[PDB]
């Protein structure tokens, strides 16, 4: 009963008496699970389909994005075509993809791996797909800024929690650049190389 | 009198539009004034 | 008026956008001058008004020589090809013809060059990827976890998709930007990639 | 979002091109005025015939 392929993100919802686990993974699938009640499978099951129309595509989840600002009404999921699908929990109707992103002009080169909205500003939202990161409004289908172009991939992108106006990408190169738009938008803050090999994910403390 | 004609299919004009009709009737009114130097011929002051 | 409505928000912010409001601004204050039109009303007879022409002529030089100064300084600051392209269609219609439009022309040569070093540093990066991903090497140019040789494929497209986003937009440019020997090199650069 | 507005006007306006240029559209221009100048020509003659 549980998803094909490997888990993409795991990601629980706070907004329960009890923890409830949501699941984005490689098979065009996402599943919100209980933990108290695991049952049989996953409660609610939802296929990524693309375009809508008559031309039905499934495409792989590679990241999942929630946040208590947002709420438990609204699900950011990032497909491995380089689009962006906001699925709406409803009590009337199992699932609903509200919101496409970048269907025509914000579709990413390749698979989105990190979507994240800054703590300060539950609005602005930046996803980290391919060689540069873009930041996109809750109501743009495009994206708002497009920042430069990186050195092989952005394996992970994470806003700062105390500060909005500074991001931290982490390359492939195993080089991490800091991006603060408070005082110049233009060019990368600093950069710092980590280490030789190439950094999977970064993660910053709250 | 000819002329006078051509005056009516201005002066009647109550300055609405005219110009996207009255190009296109300038042409058959410049027509007809190069007929009336011929018709005539004894015409004096035709260059005045 | 359509100037006024622009919202570019790139880069730098506010005093690019006070400037630009001022100078909408400088074009209202000239209307108001021209804009009461005492007497004129464009009487053939009167010279008057082709006088006033004149001191209006000036007056949107000097609107049109600020927007050439502002705009330079847009195209600089973003630093980016997508960037800079993106503020050319916010005044795709408010060009001046001549006075805009000259600076235009030294703006295609720059964005050009940068599309230059993005062909390089792609192919630069290609030559080291291919390597890695024909050995099936480990830290390997393909995303996460995917088939190798279906990865390959997938890899190749974003590496295309990449190189081809700015063509489009190329095409888009006119005054014969195509005739331009260093448009065609850079071309030439492409299709052998 | 005011570049959307702008990307839509675009599109508008390889519309209006093609909606008001049409192929030959001179042409019928042209038989339109050739057949005003004929009517003309023969109101000159019944002109010149009075006196």
């Amino acid at each position: 009963n549980s998803h094909y392929e490997p888990v993409t993100h795991f990601h629980w919802l706070m907004s329960k008496t009890g923890s409830e686990c949501v699941t984005t993974s490689t098979d065009g699938k996402v599943m919100w699970w209980d933990t108290r009640k695991f049952e049989a499978g996953p409660v609610e099951k939802l296929n990524i389909i693309e375009g809508l129309g008559e031309n039905e595509e499934i495409i792989g989840g590679t990241a999942l994005e929630y946040n208590v600002e947002a709420g438990p009404s609204k699900f950011l999921i990032g497909t491995e075509s380089g689009s962006i699908l906001t699925a709406n929990k409803k009590l009337k109707k199992p699932v609903e993809i509200t919101t496409r992103y970048g269907l025509d002009q914000g579709r990413h080169l390749g698979p989105v791996y990190s979507i994240n909205r800054s703590n300060q500003n539950p609005k602005y939202f930046l996803s980290v797909g391919d060689w540069s990161c873009k930041i996109w409004v809750e109501d743009l289908k495009t994206p708002i800024i497009r920042t430069k172009y990186h050195g092989s991939y952005l394996s992970d992108g994470c806003w700062s929690p105390t500060r909005s106006g500074a991001f931290f990408l982490v390359r492939r190169d195993g080089w991490m650049d800091v991006w603060d738009y408070y005082y110049r938008q233009n060019e990368i803050a600093f950069s710092h190389k980590v280490s030789d090999s190439p950094l999977t994910c970064i993660k910053i403390n709250q | 009198l000819f002329t006078l004609k051509d005056l009516f299919s201005k002066l009647q004009e109550s300055q609405p539009s005219d110009f996207p009709t009255l190009y296109e009737l300038f042409i058959p009114i410049m027509h007809t004034i190069l007929l009336i130097y011929n018709k005539s011929k004894t015409y004096n002051q035709p260059p005045r | 008026n359509k100037l006024e409505k622009i919202e570019l928000g790139g880069t730098k912010g506010k005093t690019l956008t006070e400037s630009i409001a001022q100078i909408f601004k400088e074009f209202e204050e000239a209307v108001q001058a021209f804009t009461s039109v005492s007497y004129d009303i464009m009487n053939i007879a009167e010279k008057k008004f082709d006088d006033d022409f004149y001191e209006f002529r000036s007056k949107i030089k000097e609107l049109e020589r600020r927007l050439a100064s502002v705009i330079t300084q847009g195209f600089d600051d973003y630093d980016t090809i997508y960037g800079r392209f993106k503020l050319l269609d916010n005044f795709e219609g408010l060009l001046t013809r001549p006075i805009i439009a000259d600076e235009l022309e030294k703006k295609h040569i720059v964005l050009l060059e940068m599309y230059k070093q993005d062909l390089k540093q792609v192919q630069s990066i290609f030559l080291e990827g291919k390597q890695f991903v024909d050995s099936m090497h480990e830290n390997a140019p393909l995303f996460l976890n995917m088939p190798p040789i279906a990865g390959a494929l997938t890899w190749c497209k974003s590496l295309r998709d990449r190189i081809q986003e700015p063509i489009e937009k190329l095409a888009q440019l006119g005054q014969g930007i195509t005739e331009r020997e260093e448009y065609k090199d850079v071309q030439k650069l492409y299709t052998s990639i | 979002k005011n570049l959307e507005t702008i990307k839509k006007q675009q599109e508008l306006a390889k519309r209006q091109v093609q909606k008001d240029m049409g192929s030959q559209k001179e042409k019928w221009e042209k038989k339109k005025l050739e057949m005003i100048e004929t009517a003309e020509a023969s109101f000159h003659e019944n002109l010149a015939k009075n006196p």
